[PDB]
């Protein structure tokens, strides 16, 4: 099933070819197998196991981004400035500094030890046509952070992944890329693993 | 109002970070009166380009006009009301409002309204319903600021002793490129709380930022737990007529920046650094290669070397929208731009690791500035306090010797003290007769 | 409060929709002294029935009495102030209170307490403990209205001239039905935005809706883009003394509803005119199937055609909850009921398509009156200024001739400005003399 | 499994028919079809594919009801007005002019473009056991929409649906229910797809 | 702020509930002034052992000193005004500012400064800049309060004639335990609404309880219905000087706890009871068994019987963070001590099937003191009136013979209204020179 | 797969372990099976059936266990007081006696009708190792609760259970367990059941 685009005025063609992607691709087995992937690694970031994480469900490769894009006029086509910042943008090293910024002990916000609870839903799934071994995920995610007494954020987000297939069986991440939604978050950083 | 900042800018009543009534005073006397970062060229470089940017809690768009020059007008309809542009940035001749239809041009004229023949005939004069327009734009090598009041001193001048202290980065540097868009988060903590830290918190890097600076290895790895100065020396921190001010810790180019960012941009400062020393010697040509945070008065804050531009744009007593750019000198490699654009808000972004550190600094401060005991509590601006000089030879303004001081907060809340006693510039002028003596 | 709003109604400050100070002072000067409206006799039809309803930002209980009369009281216990009813409709001989049991009639006496005998004896005198009444309840033509000042003039003297443009539709039709239960859903604007745009906004629909009218094909597609008046001509529009007013699209019976209603609606409209035209005249038995879109001072509007009744239930000073009612004539076949019942919601409900566009008109117009310089702008309501006739042979009134026109904003402001400038309806029928003038 | 309604004091006859609906007419094969169903229907929405989704989802007979019900007394019997309000009541000539007013270039609430983003949960499924073609559908939907810098609403619903199979191997809905659970919703408008 | 209370207590303003600038009012006068629950000896049985509590909306750290007292100071650095400590509760020798990393000791002194000699030399004077101390604290039977104001009289006057009926569960039982953490909620009520329920409203039980009674079948079953005063009799109730009150239903230990717990528990305090009548008599050794409410003025409420120990800690007028403690008997046996723990929070803690019962009754109330018309509506506290006493042989206070009463919500509110119209505990005195008569 | 507490600091001993159990737990057909448990368990609760819920799917020796954990320093160990207060602790009879309070018509709180609204996802499950017919689930929720017309509260938490298979087929809950992760939860009350 396919998306004109002509027709359909509010569809990119990124997501309209993303859409037949998912769709043609889909495979029962995969979705059971993706679909415990995901619980696994959200489980493993609900506890904060973050060194597990790092080491056993992301690759050396890793590309770790999430965006925000810039507001703009649909019909203002002319504005080529880049549109799109940054807000994660991380390798493996990257990733690695951010880890252990989390587990040091004179980190002063993780104490007391904060709370998390994600909420992985609507996961679909396909082999890469190319190269069998990576496998296209989506995903959405709510995530519920809650500390010192009365503070709660709650982030919304899809996750477009990349992940990899290893020798002995492992499945590993090798990029995820998020389109955060809301523009200016109001919940007062970014600065949890989604 | 009065004494809510001791002489000498020594001591603040935590009320300051706090109180809804004296907020709703600074957007008559801070924001309304001041200077106040709106965009860089380099965000506007086309006729016709424009972004929308906050001064104080009001939305204005600024437009790069058809003759090269720059205005901006308040984003909101002189029919009903309207907010008129919903983008954040983009190019456009003009601007229609989505209620009725006037259609506005990029210099703000009211130039089309639906059944003007029809149905306004003569009870219409467009010639007096353009956009209500911003009547201060100057801009500082690139960086475009306005004012409401007509009567403010010219951008350089309220400036003042600050700029010297700029000019190496700003001016010398062969141009700098402000790096969009912004991040953007909302934080819940006064406007105030984020401007005292960048005007001259040296004192906090080393242990808020213990956990980043282990992890990490910024170059600030020497004041790790605020047990050793800097082998390079205290630095030094400066402050100014107007408000603006700074600290300069010596040589730290890479800044908060993580151990894979330093060897490329250390050789690239130190290498211009040894062509600048020829232009503007050798003190001076350090500066540029050295890390500076300040604040420019009142909620425009940097950071050199690690190179950010921040707005604290204040929402409420307690809110403040927070954005932050990445700057980058023109003539840096495209590659080590986006590298320097990225790492930027890896530290201090909405997703930034040392940012996150600082919310709960800046946030509990503001949210005790509201309890009714704690806000009678006094913050003290002691650090360095007693040593202070003016008219050194080399080094121009209110100066101490040391980047972890507290010299730029007294000079910053000294001018928001006559700012907020006062009901004009030239009373402003009057309070501030002696700001150095 | 004075000088909000300029001679003639002309201009307003846009603070007006965004002050809290002035929001406090309208639920004591345009809240506590206007009438109100509460439900119809179709939603309380029977001995026992009730509705909850707002008056300004207070709840009141109104119940059809046992001798058929209507009687409405705060939804407040005069022991506690807990509240009393939490149902928003229903049938029953009284209400007991949860907290201790306090049980009073549907006519609000306190007729059980329990434990009377073994402890209050005479310390308690149940004739003093009645629910507190609404002292003013009149109707018209089935529309029931509550007013807390027992000052107020008669509801048919208040809504002045307007009534005559109401009577085709309300009182000459053969009686109407209110059709529940209405949508409601919290947008974020004042009050004050939605009752302006529904007194006479004719010049917004070909504009705002521009999308919505090619979508759907509603018979306002005429006026689409604000590029030619109806066919039918311009129309009219009327203000009132005591500030309520509407504009008049000649012949448009089937409004902003959709292309698959106009058919029926028309033929309806269309077989009862002819009938109509023989007792009240040719004009009038018109104005029966033309559209009419208007505000009853303060807070309630309605649409004739695309049958539409509302109120804009203050919640704060940018907070409003928007109740949407159908209505329909008595006599229309039970279908035809349905289909306009959901038409409505359909166009301008909680999930309509057009009152969505509405939305970022109302919400950035409130936002705006609450921002510093913003706050400082003139709203201007000059469309058709000038023109306006009073005395006209035919139609009563201030009269414009166009339904798009800002006759009915003007005489809806300056009897705003008469109200908050005023402690009382003597002092506001002082500062009323020369409405007309 | 039945629920006993004189002891089940909150239940009503209506809820209690339908668990027992579902409950026995579970089918594994038939809950991870729809399953995937659901999450295809719901990334196309979330893309504003809205054409798409009513030319290859939404059957011509499609009934999209939202309800807002009123709040009576649970134990006022005689007052019998009717209860609930249609916020939608829609055939398919009235989603076709939805659609086209939200893919219209002047439509200035659209611009710009607004963000959505879609979690479906708790997906059970029944065939009818008069009319096997058509597949009842319960599942529970959180939408998050954002836009314009710092508007957020968050939506909660649970979708009673009647889907059809189409000759070719096709599912399109034919009917969607929703008692909307919030009186009065307090995000602005209704105007999304739930 | 005089006359929102009527002579003798007997009516109450609704605004009360709901008044913005009368709750900043409050924290001037209410809660600057009186004895604020903190924590009791067994919450902080050890030498640094800390917890953190509220005194109206600050926050304080309560410190055991290494000696055996017990020190209070405002969590609030002295520096920049960060909040020290984010622990609830823990053991430390000192407290460390995470900004800037300045130590102080558990006795509120600043010990450690970084940077001290390279930087501040003798810019700082340590002994200047310890944590802001409560001035009062004193403890009755092993509960500690505080107080802001040095001229409060004494905790064991300010208890007045209520320390006599607290003494035989207090006292003279042997000692008790409050067992932590505390359940915590926020519940959109005034502060005042739960602590006049509290004080004395017997009369709600029965009502608001109804489905609770009949489900749990506690001892409370009498009452159901408000059908019948209890087979014991009307029990009573008293009030004070400084405005503490409660009531007494004799012999109902189990208090709101559910059938599962009573045989055990009444086992208990019978055996108690026989030992303690040889020592304090007959009539204490039943109120030792007897289910006492009341509020410790203004906001420390508790239950004996069904032990609950509850402090509203206010947020602003329409919103309070409700905290739940159990009380136990030291010399309980350890399972009943638990089973008693978890009884509290099963009947009133954050998901309490008690406690789920009077949100309404609280929020509904708070919530029509906001409302403009509602607001003026007067509560009425008349139960018992002019029929309490003074200076009974055996019962001390202003006493009525019934719990059933509002003899302690007339007490509750004089004494409030004398603070709300005084500015120092002088004036209170003389606005309560006659609160007997 | 295992987490080395040494490295994750952040990481308790009984989540680490807790982690693995449900690693190496994993059965496809047992992921089925309680995914359905617990959907037919939410509508049931949804539905207010509460009768039904604790006659059918809740076991004679329930613990049904919340707690609200106090906020302790990570770095201070010598404070031993408890560390936890039960929101809920109930066995078959206190839950008994919530039930009969719930469908009482003089619970005043229940007029009109309240509407909630269950979001289950992230559901994993293993067999006990020792006992087979005991199995182990972990799952989060996000439970909506709307009343008197513009009340809402919204409910995040992880439900920690062991669920027991009955003679006949049925399976029924024998231990919740829940710490709920905000210390001062901003919904009124805690009145639902998690
Ligand atoms: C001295 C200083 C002040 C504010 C921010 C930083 N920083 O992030 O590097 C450093
Ligand atoms: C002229 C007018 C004013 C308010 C609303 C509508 N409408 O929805 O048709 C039309
Ligand atoms: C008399 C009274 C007053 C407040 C609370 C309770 N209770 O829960 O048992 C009883
Ligand atoms: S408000 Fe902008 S055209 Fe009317
Ligand atoms: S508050 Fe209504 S009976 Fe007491
Ligand atoms: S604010 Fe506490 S050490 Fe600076
Ligand atoms: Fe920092
Ligand atoms: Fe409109
Ligand atoms: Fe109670
Ligand atoms: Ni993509
Ligand atoms: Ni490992
Ligand atoms: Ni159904
Ligand atoms: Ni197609
Ligand atoms: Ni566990
Ligand atoms: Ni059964």
């Amino acid at each position: 099933m396919m998306i004109n685009t002509q027709e359909d005025k509010l569809v990119s063609a990124h997501d309209a070819e993303e859409f037949h992607r998912f769709f043609v691709g889909h495979d029962s087995d995969l979705q059971q197998e993706v679909t415990t992937l995901l619980t696994r690694e959200a489980h493993l970031l609900d506890i904060q196991a973050y060194k597990a994480w790092l080491e056993h469900f992301v690759a050396p490769e890793i590309k770790y981004q999430v965006i925000s894009r810039e507001l703009r006029s649909t019909s203002e086509r002319r504005y080529q400035l880049n549109d799109a910042v940054n807000l994660y943008n991380e390798n493996y090293q990257q990733l690695k500094v951010r880890v252990e910024h989390q587990m040091d002990p004179q980190n002063w916000a993780n104490n007391p030890k904060i709370r998390f609870t994600r909420f992985v839903t609507n996961v679909t799934a396909a082999k890469d046509k190319s190269a069998p071994e990576i496998l296209h995920v989506r995903s959405n995610l709510i995530l519920h952070r809650a500390r010192r007494e009365n503070q709660v954020d709650v982030f919304y987000a899809t996750r477009e992944d990349k992940w990899k297939r290893i020798e002995g069986g492992g499945i590993k991440l090798v990029e995820r890329f998020v389109d955060y939604p809301e523009r200016i978050p109001q919940t007062h950083n970014l600065l949890v693993f989604l | 109002y009065q004494n809510l900042v001791s002489e000498a800018g020594l001591t603040q009543k935590l009320l300051i970070h706090g109180d809804k009534e004296l907020f709703q005073h600074e957007l008559k006397t801070i924001f309304a009166r001041n200077w106040l970062f709106l965009t860089h060229d380099s965000l506007i470089p086309s006729p016709g380009d424009y972004v929308k940017a906050k001064m104080g809690v009001d939305e204005v768009i600024v437009s790069r006009q058809n003759d090269g020059s720059v205005r901006a007008f308040l984003n909101v309809c002189r029919h009903r009301g309207k907010t008129l542009v919903h983008a954040e940035a983009g190019n456009a001749k003009g601007f229609v409002c989505g209620y009725h239809g006037w259609g506005y041009g990029s210099n703000g004229e009211l130039q089309s309204v639906p059944f003007e023949k029809e149905l306004y005939g003569d009870a219409i004069k467009k010639k007096c319903l353009g956009l209500k327009e911003v009547p201060r734009i100057e801009s500082f090598h690139g960086f475009i600021y306005g004012c409401f009041d007509a009567e403010a001193p010219p951008l350089i001048d309220y400036l003042g002793d600050a700029a010297w202290y700029l000019e190496p980065t700003f001016k010398y540097s062969g141009g700098l490129e402000l790096v969009g868009p912004p991040g953007k988060v909302v934080v819940k903590a006064n406007w105030k709380s984020f401007a005292e830290n960048f005007v001259g918190d040296g004192y906090h890097v080393g242990w808020t930022h213990a956990a980043a600076l282990r992890a990490g290895q910024s170059v600030f790895s020497s004041i790790a737990g605020n047990a050793k100065l800097p082998p390079e020396g205290a630095g030094l921190q400066m402050t100014s007529k107007y408000g603006s001010g700074m600290g300069v810790f010596w040589g730290y180019y890479s800044g908060n920046f993580s151990a894979d960012m330093i060897p490329d941009l250390m050789a690239f400062g130190a290498a211009k650094q040894e062509k600048l020393a020829k232009e503007i010697g050798d003190v001076r040509a350090r500066i540029y290669r050295s890390f500076l945070n300040g604040t420019i008065f009142p909620n425009n804050s940097f950071l050199t070397g690690s190179a950010a531009f921040r707005v604290w744009n204040p929402i409420d007593e307690n809110t403040t929208e927070v954005w932050t750019y990445a700057f980058v000198e023109k003539d840096m490699p495209e590659d080590l731009k986006r590298r320097v654009a990225d790492a930027v808000q890896r530290s201090i972004g909405p997703a930034g690791f040392w940012e996150s550190d600082d919310n709960e600094n800046m946030e509990t401060m503001s949210q005790n500035g509201k309890k009714y005991q704690s806000s009678n509590i006094d913050q003290i601006a002691s650090l360095g306090f007693g040593k202070d000089v003016y008219g050194d030879e080399c080094y121009p303004g209110v100066v101490g010797k040391s980047a972890i001081g507290e010299t730029s907060y007294r000079g910053f809340y000294r001018a928001y003290q006559a700012h907020i006693s006062s009901s004009n510039w030239a009373e402003f002028e009057n309070a501030s007769r002696n700001w150095h003596i």
